[PDB]
This record gives structure tokens, C-alpha cells and sequence, in this order.
């Protein structure tokens, strides 16, 4: 009876989203601006650094399923799923 | 190290999500 | 930064908990109903209600299984984790 690693993992996903989504514009979604920094600051060991706007256009395009030009939490969890799956195969 | 949109796009079709 | 981020160690933890339970019985890379039950009850005891009915675990595996082999591989497990986490988000801003 004390919160698991798994349960603290899920919470951390929520925290990192809000850490970056709260910055500009809609505080509950990630615009391309916020997505880039998140990836570059928090995924600098799993994903190649983004310095091209072309890259950020394409990542958001694949991530954005509701077509609002931003990444909400639901769309972000899919992203985490994609990245995590990839990391598993090389482990 | 390391992945890319190469590998990222590579696992967008193997599964969508039965959300 | 150069240190493993909280996000990146979270992802690792998802991987670790899966192998922690899938490696127990039978196929070490998949979760049989046996192994799924232990994972949920020991590691998700604050988000999901305890499972004590076999009927419950039967219905859940059916819903999780999209490739239709009756077991949960890592890919299917990430969908489950995604699903559970989203629900917890919704129940923090409502
Ligand atoms: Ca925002
Ligand atoms: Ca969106
Ligand atoms: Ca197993
Ligand atoms: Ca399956």
C-alpha cells in the first residue's frame, strides 16, 4: 500500500504535458512551439534534436488527429505510446 | 541512441489505438 | 538535458513493469491472464478497483486484444496504459 512505479509513471506523463502545455496559448494543449521544446528538453536521448521547422511541422501533423494545429493530452499519450514501443524493440 | 521520424512513422500504422 | 528526464525514465518504467510480469509464466514477452491480474492488483491498486472475479479479467483481455491472439503484448499494453492514464487526466480537471 504505497503508489507503484507504474502509477508514478502515469502521473509523470501528465506532469510533463502540463509543464509544457501551460506555457503559451491554450494551457491545456501543446502548440508546435511547446511541442518542440518538450521533445528537445525531455526526449533528448530517445529522439533526434529538432532544429528544423520542417521537422516540427511533420511531427505535429502525425500527432494531430483532430486537426486543430495543437497536441492535446489524448494525442500526446499516443505519441508516448509510439516512442515507448520503439524503445522496447531496441532493449 | 537513436530514433527519428523514420522510426516514429514506422510505428504509427502497426497500431492506431482502440482508444 | 543530458540527464535522463522524468519523461524518459517514466517510459523505461513502463517497459520494466511489463517485463517484470510477462516474464513470470509461459511466454516471457506477453501477459497471460494470470500475469495481467497480478500486475493490475499489485501495481495499479490506486487507480483501478481490485480484480477478484475471473469474469472481469476475461472481458478486459478481450477488449485489449486487437490482433486477436488472447494475450497482451507490449504494443497492446501501451494502448492500455494510454487508455488508463487519459481517464485519470479527465478525472483531475472535472
Ligand atoms: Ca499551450
Ligand atoms: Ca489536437
Ligand atoms: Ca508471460
Ligand atoms: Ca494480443
Amino acid at each position: 500500500s504505497h503508489m507503484s512505479e507504474l502509477e508514478k509513471a502515469m502521473v509523470a506523463l501528465i506532469d510533463v504535458f502540463h509543464q509544457y502545455s501551460g506555457r503559451e496559448g491554450d494551457k491545456h494543449k501543446l502548440k508546435k512551439s511547446e511541442l518542440k521544446e518538450l521533445i528537445n528538453n525531455e526526449l533528448s536521448h530517445f529522439l533526434e534534436e529538432i532544429k528544423e521547422q520542417e521537422v516540427v511541422d511533420k511531427v505535429m501533423e502525425t500527432l494531430d488527429n483532430d486537426g486543430d494545429g495543437e497536441c492535446d493530452f489524448q494525442e500526446f499519450m499516443a505519441f508516448v505510446a509510439m516512442v515507448t514501443t520503439a524503445c522496447h524493440e531496441f532493449f | 541512441a537513436m530514433a527519428a521520424t523514420y522510426s516514429a512513422l514506422n510505428s504509427s500504422k502497426p497500431t492506431p489505438q482502440l482508444k
